[PDB]
């Protein structure tokens, strides 16, 4: 799900780490003011953070025989703010790379674009519109990690198209492909955690 | 899953005492190369360089890391296979020159990942996070990030425990049961966290402060000695790599 | 004959810590086994191992005398020291019900196996308590109840008196002892060795990874020398009564005062 | 002479709630080992919380050494420097990526440069016999060890008074006894020990005088001599005596005639 280490060309790694920069700075300038406003912020945030990582290190039954680790994108959406997530996603992503050895440093920032910036902002629009579509809190969370999980698998497929066009079919070449090779894999996922985050948001209200 | 294995290794073998200053060069340097270096000449002798450093320089017992290492290899087996392939208005085919553009992808990544692995086996995530002291990233977010690393292992522990308890009591019988359950470990992990935050704040208020977080580190100062030496080596293996 | 055995265990954590180093162990039928030792000795590892929470590098356990386990966990339950990790759901009934129901137990058979559970444990309704609203004890009791609701042959649990008081300890002890009375095979691990004698009659000393001594609940607690290896001393009186006996014209030792008099 | 930390009332509860800390003005006399006692729900964990300043009681004032501090803000910073808290759960005062990095928090937001602070830390680490646990990470520490650290990080600042809260919780009699030493050693250096507990025999091992309370007021505050002992006095609270000697009708750390 994450782009592994140095699987991006330096033009693009830095390419995306400059298209993330404007959004990392954004959140980190309000994290700036939250900690300025209320200094214990260092603790609610860090705890928010250390949740998502731990969340996504856990395992979940896939629709299919797969056994994937969820991706807090949808769950961290309805609870914490998206932007706040902009910085945290980056802070979570380090450890998934530093510890799980599943991320990557060069790609971190490429990753941070889809999992911290695209995945989330999208996960709200679903949520809030399904909210103003009249749908129940039940589904407005489900579609939110689902469509939201998609928005990664899409964005990460597109960054792999951009950095690896098609030998033949030009741009969209690798698109549908990547869109298809990681397409048996994550749409078990994007469905399962889509329910997972309903059960999860289930218990939250009740406590 | 997770990942107290790697963390504790990174704080128990020969090279964890010796400065962050230069393991974050050996690491971040050779990383930078592999991505940059044209591969066939390049990331081949980089790999053997960082690999030497990893197993010979800082003997790391694994040897066994590849348990750590492999988790990547299932992801790119496909990525590489994409390049192998495909497409047009024609059912069909292998690409012209797939197996170079693929084996040039492998050697680049594996290399950069051995750079990662080196960092992630010898430098503890904590150190690397204090290093951003010396570049931009303002103090706060380092404190938070040093604290996020902290709660990650005082939530990992309660999570293992919880999963364990369900797992008894037969957490595990159906599959849907397993999902259901795991939710009951994630749902039941957010407030525990938030609260664990606020008993932190009261606890620290002991000292005449709750926020801030200035700490004193016990790392050493990598003398500009190994500085020069390492830097030269890398720049070399460049030059030669760009040959 | 053994109900729960263990081959030279071998399990170690990283590269490798070798928390457990070739330790064979055995558990008889309807007992009270105290795996006595130092703290951070990872007795807990052994326990988890016993309940199929862990597979070792090299591992042998045993059932009715022989090497899918949803039979295993069934036969043998578990209660980890901290209660709150073990109590999931909202009210008391849920936690108990959930275990038998987790089991194919139909509404009406879980109906009546949460039966003894609450009773035998001595919680008393009310019922409630719920997910949380007390201190710590009562919680230990409910979790323990949860273990028992499931056809258990063997009960694995660590420190059955950690953080608890003496009154709490006394009550729990009484219940555990009674539970012994139902023919249950209990296995507990403990700092406090008062607790051992206050419950065990077979005691296995646990060092490094290794059961260096076992099997006379008294013997182990009277072989002072053995105790010093793992840095423990014998229970009060017995230690005294060893001493008292040395000076004391002493044949037998009794926790209630046995003191000689006059005159 | 005048007590070093005496608390009025002090008074406190939850708002919209049952009692929290009636008016129990316990006075401690510089250079002893008081042992607040009972099995909790009494709120010893809460008492301490006012004796550092964590909690502002609705009414009560505690006066440190001779007179009364200006809480609500600012002053407390001073109070803390004098008075120290070691909570039950060691994971509530350790953020603390390694041990050294933790302890060293103290003297740094305490008022001191870098070299001297390091020096001070190094003192406390040896003051709890953890100088060989200096640069290994906290969550990789046995339960006892991390109290020793959260105590170290506290004795790193130099308080006169050191509050503790259940300082033997989940320790084996080994690690319990070798603890004892390390803080008898502290009072011997001159530090006022104050601590909640419920295993009674501890106060029979470290305490000079003992406090007793249920409800919220302290009902019994004298020597552990004729506290520990006067069972009836014990009686009102749920407990019983340490073993000692059963009868004195003839005519804590083991002695014996026989």
């Amino acid at each position: 799900m994450h782009i592994m280490e140095g699987y991006l060309p330096v033009t693009h790694a830095i390419g995306w780490s400059l298209a993330a920069a404007p959004f990392v700075v954004a959140g980190a300038l309000k994290i700036r003011k939250i900690v300025a406003e209320r200094p214990e912020a260092r603790m609610t945030l860090a705890a928010a953070g250390a949740f998502a990582f731990v969340l996504s290190a856990l395992k979940i039954p896939s629709v299919t025989g797969s056994c994937s680790h969820p991706t807090g994108t949808g769950l961290g959406a309805v609870v914490f703010g998206p932007s706040v997530m902009a910085v945290l996603g980056v802070i979570v992503l380090l450890f998934q790379a530093l510890l799980l050895a599943h991320g990557g440093l060069t790609t971190l920032g490429a990753n941070a674009f889809s999992m911290a910036i695209v995945g989330p902002w999208v996960a709200f629009g679903v949520y809030k519109l399904a909210g103003k579509a009249g749908a129940s809190m039940a589904v407005a969370v489900f579609l939110a990690a689902f469509l939201g999980d998609l928005a990664t698998y899409v964005t990460t497929s597109l960054q792999l198209a951009l950095a690896y066009p098609d030998p033949a079919s030009g741009f969209l070449g690798a698109a549908l492909k990547f869109g298809s090779v990681f397409a048996l894999t994550q749409i078990p996922l994007a469905i399962a955690e889509g329910f997972l985050t309903v059960i999860v948001v289930d218990a939250l209200a009740g406590k | 899953m997770s990942i107290a294995s790697i963390d504790r290794v990174a704080a128990q073998g020969h090279w964890r005492s010796r400065p962050l200053a230069e393991k974050s060069l050996i690491g971040l340097g050779f990383l930078a190369l592999a991505v940059t270096v044209p591969p066939f000449p390049g990331a081949v002798l980089v790999t053997v360089a960082i690999l030497a450093f990893t197993f010979l320089g800082a003997r790391v017992p694994l040897r066994f890391w590849a348990s750590v290492a492999v988790l990547p290899l299932g992801f790119l087996t496909t990525g590489a296979a994409v390049l192998l392939i495909q497409i047009g208005p024609e059912g069909i085919g292998l690409a012209p020159d797939g197996p170079a553009k693929a084996a040039a992808l492998v050697m680049r990544a594996t290399a950069a990942t051995c750079c990662l692995l080196f960092l992630a086996t010898t430098t503890p995530a904590a150190d690397l996070l204090s290093g951003l002291r010396r570049w931009r990233v303002p103090a706060e977010l380092i404190e938070i990030a040093l604290l996020t690393y902290r709660f990650v292992f005082i939530l990992a522990e309660e999570a293992a425990a919880m999963t364990t308890a369900q797992r008894a009591r037969l957490g595990h019988a159906t599959r849907r049961r397993w999902l259901r359950s795991t939710a009951q470990v994630i749902a039941a992990l957010l407030p525990r966290a938030l609260t664990r935050a606020r008993r932190l704040e009261t606890g620290l208020g002991a000292r005449n402060w709750q926020g801030e977080m200035r700490v004193l580190s016990t790392r050493p100062p990598a003398s500009a000695r190994v500085l020069g030496l390492i830097l030269t080596l890398q720049a070399a293996i460049l030059a030669a790599g760009v040959l | 004959t053994p109900i729960l055995a263990a081959e030279a265990l071998t399990y170690a954590f990283p590269g490798g810590v070798k928390a457990l180093d070739d330790l064979s162990l055995a558990v008889p039928k309807g007992e009270s086994l105290a795996i006595l030792g130092p703290n951070g000795a990872g007795k807990s590892t052994l326990l988890l191992h016993l309940n199929g929470t862990l597979r070792p590098q090299s591992g042998r356990v045993l059932l009715g005398g022989t090497a899918d386990l949803t039979g295993w966990r069934r036969r043998v339950g578990l209660v980890l020291q901290d209660a709150d990790d073990q109590l999931f759901a909202t009210t008391v009934f849920e936690d108990v019900s959930f275990g038998p129901l987790n089991l194919g137990l139909s509404e009406a058979e879980a109906r009546a196996r949460v039966e003894e559970a609450l009773a035998a444990l001595s919680i008393s309704d009310l019922r409630d308590r719920p997910t949380h609203m007390l201190s710590g004890g009562q919680k230990r009791r409910v979790a323990i109840a949860g273990a028992v609701a499931m056809r258990p042959e063997v009960l694995l649990l660590d420190e059955p008196t950690a953080g608890l008081d003496l009154a709490g300890t006394e009550q729990l002890l009484t219940l555990l002892r009674g539970l012994r009375a139902a023919g249950m095979t209990l296995v507990f691990s403990t700092h406090d060795v008062e607790l051992a004698a206050a419950l065990a009659d077979r005691v296995a000393l646990f060092r490094t990874g290794r059961v260096l001594a076992e099997g006379a609940a008294e013997a182990v607690l009277s072989d002072r020398a053995t105790l010093a290896k793992v840095a423990l001393r014998p229970p009060l009186v017995i230690d005294l009564a060893l001493l008292a006996r040395d000076h004391g014209l002493l044949a037998p030792e009794a926790p209630l005062p046995k003191t000689r008099d006059a005159l």
